[PDB]
């Protein structure tokens, strides 16, 4: 049970006890995925407009 | 009315309990999966407690305490035994015992081996078992987790038969940590004489299947109480209350009460029981010994009734109210 | 985020004007569009229904649709009839003849850009258009037909804008013409497709209320209505006041369709109590929770425990317990949990809204999406193949330029619909 | 000094944001006009509360914060609050329609049109920092914008800011204040997706507040403002250190070495003690030793689950009032002969204390009494997986069938990022397994 590294100031204080001691993607990357999601947006649009041409 | 979902469909005492909850009529069996139940019959292996007690509106209580398995492994009852100091390496009822790996302090059982025999102290350990006197067959039957521990060989013996025996005793602990010892135990008896050099171990399906004597001396070598504490004022001038019964409950608050902190389900957001078996062995002298902790115990055909009603009262009943068989060991 | 209602022919315009009267009656709006309210939760979420025009008046985003003009000459005449937009009527004069062939193929072809055009003009209007509501009847010819042609070139020209119908279902028992089997099986595929939200409405579940519950021993369309229109109102609480739960059509939708064909729903209203000494007594919330989820307090004449339910909404209002109103909703979950379906985990969902509507100190609505409405749709095609097998009354459709084909297909339709809610009532986790 | 900046995302980041910032300017005597009579450097300075405002040369404490919301509705009751001179229009982002509780709207379909303008403007708040160190991200997990443009913002903040810390305040879904059926999808896709790039995340379980709202403020039903309340005072427990002088987890990256030895196991549980009705005259005033153990109930900690049955592998103890080092000491010491806290092998037992003299502020008229000392522990203990093996059933359970699956797919999102983010979560569960027995 020891007190380590006390660092005391006008505002409060600070310190560490001790019981036991021990024993990504780039840009166009994400540019990629977004605008194949919206060509997915955009097939199942044009398919529904297809069948509604029909 | 009251919900509940059993999911281990092998536990014999469980499936009274539902039979018993279901003929109530205040209790409904739901699917297995469903989350909306008030009582949980939890399976024996890797029960989802982290899923228990965040359904809004329902009570929810299970039939096992987590962290319970510390006090119902062969293993960790050694360590935990060895480790608490409320238990102490110089625990007066429990056997000598070490913890060896296959393929540890294995070390350190041959140092007290080293010192028993030298002074012919007498040098007999027990471990799918085997007991043997020297420790090269010990060792060398486990490389193919086990313990190894002092095997008592100066056993109690019933007259007549020279029998050995043990002593199973049911515990209820409630979601208040109320620990209630069954007040019916049982002696699994061996029917073969007491040999000192298959009688040696009282397994109830060992002794039916190995056994010679199998069921002469009591229905299924299974002693009741009321004839034990009979034999032991004929034969021993005593009584089952004075010369055992006092160990055995010393015994089971000390092993409950160490552990109680760690698994005490007082202040949780889902409430725990739990059934146990503790074993015991009795020596010439009377004096008790644990043999090991049950968390999935059943229970004595005779007494299946009695016990699984007492379930329902103390444990189920005391949290799910509808519209003493227990000795109440106190803190 | 605005709404644009619709509503076709005969039974639409007669429920649509019930509909306006009550919910202008909830905001505070007078039949002139000005409001003398008390309260500004009545004006909170306002422009959801109406647009204001000149000098503060309030004026229903609605358009009444019609191919003969004597129902709306009667709504133009009723009770709330002049806070229409008159532009907003569109009607023709030939009629439908309880023909879904008239009303989607020939005469409904020529009146339905009119339609369109002003459903532009509304939708133009809107900063935030969340979709349409539509009111209809299945078993008729406009608002089968036309209303079901509608709702495609609405589709076609809003694709990623809510379609929200409250459809009314024929019943042998309260019914006009033979013919309504046909119409409904013919409209039944169009909301498969085309709508995201139907709430199935059966003149067979109203009559029966109205005669069983109220005691009314010669219902009449008007007393059907009735119940229509304070359901309808119930059922749109959460979009027309502050709210948290199902607050626009869209996260009702994600709420409410876990499979985008079955999001044909049973709507519900308690209390429902015979007129007498007995109609001032209180409710409780307990009752209430109870009354909601009674069968015969439902609208679709289908049991639901018959099925079971994918999701469910239940909005309460009133000044209530809300605590005992989670404590009932939760209760009725935790006693007959059998009925929901345990794969789709937290699938009741309640609202509350402190205004109680007209007549009531507290009710509550009811909205399932439970698989027993295949009941609903196999007893339409049981009637269907009635007539269908002896092409009985077809020469009407034929003679209106479609082909016994498109019935067959109909039919198929249908019953993949029906075992395809029966998938479902059976699948467990 | 080195700038924060907190970035509030839909109606849960929003309104919780509202109450921190609220609860801020009371603690740092920062009035609703933006004034700071104690600040006796007018238009500048470094001090730590420069961490959080910046300043006009008028005087005026500018947070240094964004809102980004895809509604109106939520943002523009902060354009009108109690605060709204606080705040300059280029600060609150709104859209016109949300994401309807579906990450794929979030993050696809809405996301894409608006987070280059988020971006632009968390860069006019950046060029105005000598040393941005990082931001602080508030955000629900269960609705469509808080799960889905939380993990497109992150994902950019990662390329524009690769240096910088990201630490995240986020709620996870209780079915008692839920509005959406799917929200453990939404919560497995965006914390898959913001895993990698997040530092350190505090959950926050909304069953955890409501039920301490319920139990220790006697509220019977509690509204967000309960809740939010109560969450400000964890997370202003939690900045504390940024904000005022210390010596303890002075910057974004101390966090992470003190609290994260393992880059995925980033979610401490923090506990806070005591939540004392303010409806109450007079109540005993709570000793050091009995609010330090109640950091170790479970009934107090933001995400109940046990850590009895689990590890602990680093703990740090926050307290704020009258407190001294050695009543400290003297309450661990009790407490470790007590209760079962368990360290990993490899982490030594311990515990980094840090003590603010000032005690807790609390809202006038708020629910919470003033108290003479309070505590909040963050521990980054194995028990927290309990949390994540409940969302993880859940979607197991609507996966199974494709429940709602449908509404995603139609966004662009493909059936395959499920089933990826779901095995990433299996990943975690099982990190968790091995470090916790
Ligand atoms: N604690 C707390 N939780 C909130 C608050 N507001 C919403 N929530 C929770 O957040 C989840 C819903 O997410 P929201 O933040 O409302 O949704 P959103 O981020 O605005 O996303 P969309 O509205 O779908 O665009 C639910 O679990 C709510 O219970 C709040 O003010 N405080
Ligand atoms: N140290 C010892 N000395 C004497 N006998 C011992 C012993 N340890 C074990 N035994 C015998 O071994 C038999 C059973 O072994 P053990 O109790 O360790 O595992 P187990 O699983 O068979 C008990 P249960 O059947 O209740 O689960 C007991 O009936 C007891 O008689
Ligand atoms: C509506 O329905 C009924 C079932 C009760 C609940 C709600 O309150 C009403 O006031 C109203 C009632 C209607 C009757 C009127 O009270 C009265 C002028 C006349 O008898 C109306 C006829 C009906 C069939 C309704 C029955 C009441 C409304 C949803
Ligand atoms: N509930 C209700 N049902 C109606 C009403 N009017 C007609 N119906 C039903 O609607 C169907 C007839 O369609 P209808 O709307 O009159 O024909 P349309 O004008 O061509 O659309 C039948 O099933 C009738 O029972 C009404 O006012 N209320
Ligand atoms: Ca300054
Ligand atoms: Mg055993
Ligand atoms: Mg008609
Ligand atoms: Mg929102």
């Amino acid at each position: 049970m020891e007190v380590i590294e006390l660092n005391k100031c006008t505002s409060g204080q600070s310190f560490e006890v001790i019981l036991k001691p021990p024993s990504d993607p780039s840009l166009e990357e994400i540019q990629k995925k977004l605008e194949a999601a919206e060509e997915r947006r955009k097939y199942q649009e044009a398919e529904l407009l297809k069948h509604l041409a029909e | 009315m009251y919900t509940f979902v059993v999911r281990d469909e092998n536990s014999s005492v469980y499936a009274e309990v539902s039979r018993l909850l279901l003929a109530t009529g205040q209790w409904k069996r739901l699917r297995k999966d469903n989350p909306r139940f008030n009582l949980m019959l939890g399976e024996r292996n890797r029960l989802p407690f982290g899923r228990l007690g965040h359904e809004p509106g329902l009570v929810q209580l299970v039939n096992y305490y987590r962290g319970a398995d510390k006090l119902c492994r062969k293993a960790s009852l050694v360590k935990l035994i060895k480790t608490s100091p409320e238990l102490s390496e110089s625990c007066t009822w429990f056997p000598e015992s070490y913890v060896i790996y296959p393929t540890d302090e294995r070390e350190v059982f041959l140092a007290a081996y080293n010192r028993r025999r030298e002074g012919r102290e007498g040098n007999v350990w027990i471990a799918g078992i085997l007991i043997s006197s020297e420790a090269s067959e010990l060792l060398d039957f486990i490389d193919e987790v086990h313990v190894i521990q002092k095997y008592l060989e100066k056993p109690l013996l019933l007259e007549p038969g020279h029998r050995k025996f043990d002593i199973r005793s049911w515990v209820l602990v409630d979601h208040l940590y109320n620990i209630y010892l069954y007040r019916e135990g049982v002696l699994r008896t061996s029917s073969e004489p007491y040999n000192s050099a298959t009688c040696h171990l009282t397994n109830h399906c060992i002794q039916k299947e190995y056994s010679k004597n199998y069921g002469r001396y009591e229905e299924g070598n299974e002693m009741f109480f009321e004839e034990f504490n009979q034999y032991l004022m004929d034969a021993l001038n005593t009584t089952l209350e004075n010369s055992i019964l006092l160990q055995i409950k010393h015994i089971i608050r000390s092993c409950l009460m160490c552990i109680e902190p760690a698994i005490s389900t007082k202040h949780l957001h889902y409430q725990s029981f739990q059934l146990f078996g503790f074993d015991f062995m009795v020596d010439e002298e009377l004096k008790v010994w644990l043999i090991e902790v049950n968390g999935a115990p059943a229970c004595a055909q005779k007494l299946y009734a009695e016990l699984c009603q007492g379930i329902v009262d103390v444990a189920i009943s005391s949290v799910f109210p509808l519209a003493s068989i227990f000795i109440k060991l106190h803190h | 985020r605005e709404i644009v209602h619709i509503q076709a022919g005969q039974c639409g315009n007669q429920i649509g004007a019930k509909f306006w009267e009550v919910i202008s009656d909830e905001h505070g709006i007078d039949p002139t569009g000005s409001y003398h309210g008390d309260s500004d939760l009545q004006l909170e979420r306002i422009n959801v229904y109406y647009n204001e025009a000149t000098g503060n008046k309030y004026v229903p985003r609605a358009i009444l649709v019609d191919l003969e003009p004597g129902t709306m000459d009667s709504v133009r005449s009723g009770p709330f009839g002049q806070i229409f937009r008159p532009d907003n009527f569109v009607f023709g004069q030939s009629g439908a003849g309880n023909n879904w062939a008239k009303g989607h193929y020939t005469e409904g072809a020529e009146l339905v850009d009119s339609v369109l055009d002003v459903v532009r003009k509304e939708s133009e209007s809107c900063d935030c258009l969340q979709g349409f509501q539509l009111t209809h009847s299945l078993g008729g010819g406009t608002g089968s037909g036309m209303g079901t042609l509608l709702i495609s070139k609405i589709r076609e020209e809003y694709p990623d804008r809510i379609m929200n119908t409250f459809s009314v279902m024929p019943s042998p028992k309260v019914s006009d013409t033979v013919v309504e089997p046909y119409n409904a099986t013919l409209s039944v595929h169009q909301l498969v497709e085309n709508t995201d939200e139907t709430y199935c409405i059966d003149n067979e579940a109203l009559y029966d209320i109205c005669f069983r519950t109220l005691k009314l021993t010669t219902p009449t369309y008007g007393d059907l209505n009735h119940l229509v229109s304070a359901t309808m109102s119930g059922v749109t609480t959460c979009l027309r006041f502050p709210g948290q739960l199902n607050a626009d059509l869209r996260k009702l939708a994600v709420n409410m369709v876990p499979f985008p064909r079955l999001h044909f729903f049973m709507p519900g209203f308690a209390p429902l109590t015979s007129r007498g000494s007995q109609q001032y007594r209180a409710l409780t919330v307990p009752e209430l929770t109870q009354q909601m989820f009674d069968s015969k307090n439902m609208m679709a004449a289908c049991d639901p425990r018959h099925g079971r339910y994918l999701t469910v909404a239940a909005i309460f209002r009133g000044r209530m317990s809300m605590k005992e109103v989670d404590e009932q909703m939760l209760n009725v979950q935790n006693k007959n949990s059998s009925y929901f379906v345990e794969w789709i985990p937290n699938n009741v969902k309640t609202a509350v809204c402190d205004i109680p509507p007209r007549g009531l100190k507290m009710s509550a609505t009811f909205i399932g999406n439970s698989t027993a409405i295949q009941e609903l749709f196999k007893r339409i095609s049981e009637q269907f193949t009635a007539m269908f097998r002896r092409k009985a009354f077809l020469h009407w459709y034929t003679g209106e330029g479609m082909d016994e084909m498109e019935f067959t297909e109909a039919e198929s339709n249908m019953n993949d619909l029906v075992s395809e809610y029966q998938q479902y009532q059976d699948a467990t986790a | 000094m080195r700038e924060c900046i907190s970035i509030h995302v839909g109606q849960a980041g929003v309104q919780i944001g509202n109450a921190c910032w609220e609860l801020y300017c009371l603690e740092h005597g920062i009035q609703p006009d933006g004034q700071m009579p104690s600040d006796k450097t007018i238009g500048g300075g470094d001090d730590s509360f420069n961490t959080f405002f910046s300043e006009t040369g008028a005087g005026k404490h500018v947070p240094r914060a964004v809102f980004v919301d895809l509604e109106p509705t939520v943002i523009d009751e902060v354009r009108t609050g109690t605060y709204r001179q606080l705040f300059h229009p280029e600060q609150l982002i709104t859209g016109k329609e949300d994401a309807a509780n579906n990450y794929a709207r979030g993050h696809y379909t809405i996301g894409k049109e608006i987070i280059d303008l988020v971006l632009d403007r968390i860069r006019k708040l950046a060029d105005q920092c000598t040393g941005l160190q990082g931001f602080l991200v508030f955000h629900s997990f269960g609705g469509g914008t808080g799960s889905g443009f939380t993990s497109l913002l992150m994902e950019r903040l990662s390329v524009d800011y690769g240096k910088k810390s990201k630490l995240e305040f986020s709620i996870y879904p209780a079915p008692q204040v839920s509005t959406a059926v799917v929200e453990p999808y939404n919560s497995i896709l965006t914390t898959h997706t913001t895993l990698e790039h997040s530092d350190c995340a505090f959950m926050v379980d909304n069953e955890a507040i409501y039920d301490i709202c319920r139990r220790n403020l006697d509220i019977e039903r509690p509204t967000y403002t309960n809740l939010n309340r109560l969450i400000s005072q964890i997370v202003s427990s939690i900045t504390a250190s940024l904000r005022f002088d210390g010596a303890l987890n002075v910057d974004l990256t101390e966090f992470q070495t003190n609290l994260v030895p393992y880059p995925r196991i980033h979610f401490p549980l923090a506990t806070y003690a005591p939540v004392i009705s303010a409806e109450k005259a007079y109540h005993e005033q709570l000793s050091v030793a009995e609010i330090t153990n109640a950091c170790f109930e479970p009934a107090n900690q933001m995400v109940k689950c046990d850590p009895r049955h689990g590890k602990y592998m680093a703990c740090c103890l926050l307290y704020r009032g009258d407190v001294v080092p050695k009543d400290v000491n003297a309450a661990i010491a009790t407490i470790k002969t007590k209760r079962s806290i368990q360290f990993v092998d490899w982490c030594p037992t311990g515990f980094k204390v840090g003590i603010n003299y000032q005690p807790p502020t609390v809202v006038p008229g708020g629910d919470l009494a003033k108290v003479q000392r309070a505590v909040c522990m963050l521990s980054n203990t194995t028990a927290i997986a309990e949390a994540w093996a409940r969302l993880d059933h859940k979607f197991d359970l609507m996966y199974a069938k494709r429940a709602f699956v449908h509404w995603y797919v139609g966004e662009g999102m493909e059936e395959g990022e499920f089933s990826e983010a779901r095995e990433d979560m299996a990943a975690l569960e099982k990190d968790y397994e091995e470090v916790g027995v």
